[PDB]
């Protein structure tokens, strides 16, 4: 359910930019109609989606390079293991150990900030 | 001793099932602002038909419409390609272990990964977090 | 209060020294209080409420598992409204910009359009045939597929055997991990949480 | 005994490696074992 709470904020979050970019549009159009102008949205939220792809381009290149690394690997590989599964989980609970450090870390270097203001 | 766990159990049900429905309902809603924003964008197929027919008793042609008209294209092109992306990785890991696809231990190693995917957050948002306090 | 009325003034025929120190001696009194137990029939007795007792628990526990199955079965095949949902706002979201996109052709030109659009252009310029190229397509989209197949073919073989195996040994190590699940919910809550105590470092 | 955690976990997990348009959020491929290792070492 929990899971299921995010999901909805999601589907919150963009019905709402989604509504909208439509009104932005309609009734802006409707103006237009009567006689008036709204636009040079768009030129704003079109260069704001140019934004947006950029980085996605950027991502679809990190994750193809990734994968071949990944196939690289898979022609490496091809041979048992119980042992390895325990040599895991006592390595994770190392990793998660630093990690929280870090966040107890960071937690009280903000906690130490918050004393400070007042 | 059990009795107890009950009660909580009791309790912390019926506050999932306050959860639920209201998920429930949300998502009817979230639905109808799908339906409404629909009909109307067109009922916006008026004043956008309307433009056009105007526009045609004029002068004549039309022109810069086709950069969007890339724009479009290019912005939707990708999209496309995101799916392909999506097909190949679904293969790569379909490549994997036989004779049980079912059993446990692809079960671990997944829900493991998730794991080590999640921890990987945690570690620089909270590097960010810590980067960040130095302006202050 | 009440409590306190019946448990002292002693009960059933109980000498009062005995029924003070099991008073004393209650291991747990506000769950608690001391009762008269009376020879065998009676734990005869205990044990008849015990089994009614039993009943109930048992069912109560049913009803707690049949109201989560509902909540379980109602969300597991509710994903489905999620998913459709979201592809309907993508798709809605296209034509959103669709028909932003016809409201700056049709009402814009006009002929009028440049200044801040050929920014837009250049961005646009760049990505496109960035893109085409050439590089990308082409080697390496089906350097990856070209590949992906020959592997496919040689991994099965490989496979043939080996020999079962070991699954098996897989129902837990279910369990081990989920209790690393929950530390490491707990440790992402507490980073988001830190910045908040963070942008409030917005001081 | 009757356990229906770690079958969400892998569920979510199963339900996560799997698509779709989302603009961003393409499925992930898993790794595990010898390659994780490392990977968590990093």
């Amino acid at each position: 359910i929990q899971r299921n709470t995010l999901n909805i904020d999601k589907l919150k979050i963009e019905t709402a930019q989604e509504l909208k970019n439509a009104e932005i549009a309609l009734r802006t159009q409707k103006t237009p109609p009567g006689l008036q102008h709204e636009y040079a949205a768009p030129a704003d939220y079109f260069r704001i989606l140019v934004q947006q792809f950029e980085v996605q381009l950027q991502q679809y290149r990190q994750q193809i390079e990734e994968l071949e690394n990944h196939l690289a690997t898979q022609a490496n590989n091809s041979h048992i293991t119980p042992q390895d599964l325990s040599m895991a989980m006592q390595k994770i609970y190392q990793t998660f150990v630093a990690l929280a450090a870090q966040l107890q870390s960071i937690h009280e270097n903000v906690k130490v900030l918050k004393e400070q203001y007042l | 001793e059990n009795g107890e766990k009950i009660t909580s159990l009791h309790r912390e049900v019926e506050k999932v099932k306050l959860d639920q429905k209201r998920l429930d309902q949300e998502l009817d809603f979230i639905l109808s602002q799908q339906k409404e924003l629909e009909d109307l964008l067109s009922p916006l197929e008026e004043l956008v038909k309307e433009q056009s027919g105007t526009i045609y008793l004029q002068h004549a042609d039309e022109e810069r419409e086709k950069t969007y008209k890339l724009a479009e294209n290019i912005d939707a092109q990708l999209k496309r390609m995101a799916q392909d992306l999506k097909d190949i990785i679904e293969h790569l890991n379909t490549s994997g272990a036989p004779a049980d696809t079912s059993d446990p231990l692809q079960q671990i190693c997944k829900i493991l990964n998730a794991h080590m995917d999640s921890l990987q957050w945690i570690d620089q948002n909270s590097a960010l977090l810590q980067r960040k306090v130095e302006e202050v | 209060a009440q409590i306190k009325q019946l448990l002292q003034n002693p009960p059933a025929g109980v000498d009062p020294i005995i029924w003070e120190q099991a008073k004393v001696d209650n291991p747990d009194s506000e769950k608690l209080i001391p009762v008269p137990m009376v020879g065998f029939k009676e734990l005869l007795r205990r044990l008849k409420v015990q089994d009614q007792m039993t009943k109930q628990h048992q069912t109560r526990l049913d009803i707690i598992s049949e109201d989560i199955s509902e909540l379980q079965k109602n969300q597991t095949t509710s994903v489905a409204k999620i998913a459709q949902y979201k592809r309907k706002l993508m798709d809605l979201s296209h034509r959103t910009l669709q028909v932003l996109i016809k409201q700056e052709i049709q009402r814009k030109s006009g002929y009028a359009i440049q200044a801040d659009e050929e920014q837009l252009r250049v961005q646009l310029d760049t990505i496109q045939g960035e893109l085409n190229a050439p590089t990308q397509f082409k080697g390496r989209l089906n350097e990856l597929m070209s590949q992906i197949r020959m592997q496919n073919h040689f991994g099965a073989v490989r496979s043939e055997e080996r020999y079962y195996i070991d699954a098996d040994l897989l129902r837990e190590i279910k369990q081990h991990l989920k209790q690393q699940q929950e530390g490491l919910s707990h440790l992402i809550s507490i980073i988001k949480d830190d910045l908040e105590d963070i942008k409030l470092v917005e001081h | 005994m009757d356990t229906e955690g770690f079958g969400e976990l892998l569920q979510q997990a199963e339900q996560l490696a799997a698509e779709t348009e989302g603009i961003s959020e393409l499925p992930h491929v898993e790794r595990n074992l010898q390659e994780i290792q490392q990977a968590g070492e990093r």
